[PDB]
């Protein structure tokens, strides 16, 4: 998915 | 009546305690605060009910909880949150979810050994009277 960077 | 305030009391004592024994398993630090919106800001735009450890304690002291399948319904959003925001093959997805599926498993198996069933039954026939 997009991550938590 | 006083009565069935000393129950939710009783309830949120119950509550507090295994939501804090959640919070300080080390495969769970990640639910224990709410996603950080300055650092992930598509996380508010994907998940439209975020959830975490942390805002249940706040939960419980704001009397929102007046059974324990309500409690279990916000622990079951952190774990269905995590599954929904992060559902890749990747290690990084997969771990997530892995202990998304832990913190909610743990939950219930805490419940099941230590929730007297009738205790929750009155708690949910006062919960239904109001």
């Amino acid at each position: 998915g997009l991550g938590k960077g | 009546s006083m009565q069935e305030e000393d129950t939710f009391r009783e309830l949120r004592i119950f509550l507090r305690n295994v939501t804090h024994r959640l919070a300080i398993d080390k495969r769970f630090r990640v639910f224990t605060k709410p996603v950080d919106p300055d650092e992930v800001p598509d996380y508010v735009t994907v998940i439209k009910q975020p959830m975490d450890l942390s805002s249940v304690i706040s939960k419980i002291d704001l009397h929102k909880y007046l059974t324990v399948k309500d409690y279990l319904r916000d622990i079951d959003l952190i774990c269905s949150n995590a599954l929904e925001y992060n559902p890749d093959r990747d290690p990084g997805d997969r771990l997530i979810r892995h202990r998304a599926c832990a913190l909610r498993d743990t939950a219930y198996a805490i419940i099941k050994e230590e929730l007297d069933e009738d205790f929750e039954q009155l708690c949910e026939e006062i919960q239904e009277s109001r």
